[PDB]
């Protein structure tokens, strides 16, 4: 009786609801990165292995 | 399979010196893979003759 | 035409689900690079084995836990998953675990007296309780093919699966971890040319020097995409519908024929004649419970009208 403990809402609510979402906020281009010495910058493209 | 037997059937000509040369169908994008690796080959050990 | 597909070369296998097969004498560089390729295939799109779907003594979701376990389900599920193996008739099994009284749970719990090799004999799911405590279920499992997890189809996959049967993590991929390695050329004619070394690692599904070529077929098979030079493609072949003389604007009530043929071409949704009379008889099977005896009605209740099957026309 946390989870069925209910709470006031003040007058004008009687309930409300929620849903939670795990976003897996993959690796893409124009996603930002950076190395600790201060080197910041955007993804620019993706390249095949030996396209590098 | 999807490894569709994927003859070289668009070629477009410019004249008697280069072709726009392409390759289908591919495996999902897998002109990612053969671009790259096979243009390696065509860069290595190839035929024509001249002048030594 | 000067082909040389070489041949024979190399063995030094370390532990089942590793071995190490390198090559010698290369061309002058081919060792630095060609190692990139099977990087996608030995990932993405191979046939191996792995779990289909489930069903559970007591359990409709993985996403929760059973009132006797001392371990909890989806964190278990996410390790029951790589449980992979080998199958020798058909590419199917549904195996099942068998499982009650104290103790862990585990690969030796399933059934394993027919046509598979459980090459994971040391796999562990949980614990239970009491000498008559239970877990059990059945386990789909195929060779299959490609890295499928339990939500790929992405729509149509809100689907009607029976309260309790779980679609898996179909991750059929013997493979995702390969790489590999170069030396100068070291055969003792020679210190002049390039040299490769693999250093495949695996789902423990296979050992690297146990078989191959469907794993190197999108790079082997990508060859006679460039000669031998015939290929492949389909058409379109309907009309807009509909118009005068009513001879055509008639669905199947009009023939005089039978039940289960007038039930599963009301499922091929030929609601009008007009396309009866020109749809070839092949295209007639291509939705079940339409065998060789409704096909064979056909082939003279259309006639009996007055009328007959194969007429295409310019306009209707």
């Amino acid at each position: 009786r946390k989870i069925t403990q209910g709470d006031d809402l003040a007058p004008g609510v009687l309930k409300i609801v929620k849903v939670y979402l795990a976003v897996k906020r993959r690796i893409q281009p124009g996603d930002k990165m950076a190395g600790r010495h201060g080197n910041k910058g955007v993804i620019s493209k993706i390249n095949p292995i030996e396209d590098m | 399979t999807e490894f569709l037997k994927p003859r070289l059937v668009d070629i477009e000509q410019v004249s008697s010196t280069h072709a726009k040369v392409t390759l289908e169908p591919l495996e999902r994008g897998f002109g990612h893979t053969l671009g790259n690796a096979l243009r390696r080959i065509l860069l290595s050990s190839m035929p024509g003759c001249a002048v030594t | 035409t000067e082909f040389l597909k070489p041949r024979l070369v190399d063995i030094e296998q370390v532990s089942s689900t590793h071995a190490k097969v390198t090559l010698e004498p290369l061309e002058r560089g081919f060792g630095h690079t060609l190692g990139n390729a099977l990087r996608r295939i030995l990932l993405s799109s191979m046939p191996g084995c792995a779990v289909t779907e489930v069903e559970i003594d007591g359990v409709l979701h993985e996403y929760s836990t059973k009132e006797g376990v001392q371990e909890d389900i989806l964190e278990i599920l996410l390790n029951l998953k790589g449980l992979a193996v080998r199958v020798q008739g058909k590419d199917e099994v549904i195996l099942t675990l068998n499982k009650s009284g104290i103790g862990p749970v585990t690969a030796a719990d399933i059934t394993h007296d027919g046509d598979v090799e459980i090459v994971k004999p040391q796999h562990v799911i949980c614990h239970l309780t009491d000498e008559n405590a239970s877990i059990s279920m059945r386990i789909k499992v195929q060779r299959g093919r490609g890295y499928v997890p339990a939500s790929t189809r992405i729509h149509s996959e809100e689907d009607e699966r029976p309260i309790g049967r779980l679609l898996v993590d179909a991750c059929y991929s013997p493979v995702e971890r390969i790489a590999y390695n170069v030396e100068a050329a070291r055969v003792e004619q020679r210190t002049d040319l390039d040299k490769l070394v693999i250093e495949m690692e695996t789902n423990g599904t296979i050992d690297p020097e146990e078989a191959i070529r469907r794993a190197a077929t999108i790079l082997a098979e990508q060859l006679e995409a460039f000669v031998d030079l015939r290929d492949v493609r389909q058409p379109e072949v309907k009309e807009e519908k509909p118009e005068f003389d009513p001879i055509l604007l008639r669905p199947v009530d009009d023939l005089e024929l039978t039940v289960r043929s007038a039930n599963c071409l009301k499922a091929e949704a030929i609601h009008y004649i007009g396309d009866l009379v020109q749809r070839t008889e092949v295209e007639l099977l291509k939705t079940p419970n339409l065998g060789k005896k409704s096909l064979t009605e056909i082939k003279d209740v259309l006639a009996s009208r007055g009328l007959s099957l194969g007429m295409r026309l310019e306009n209707w």
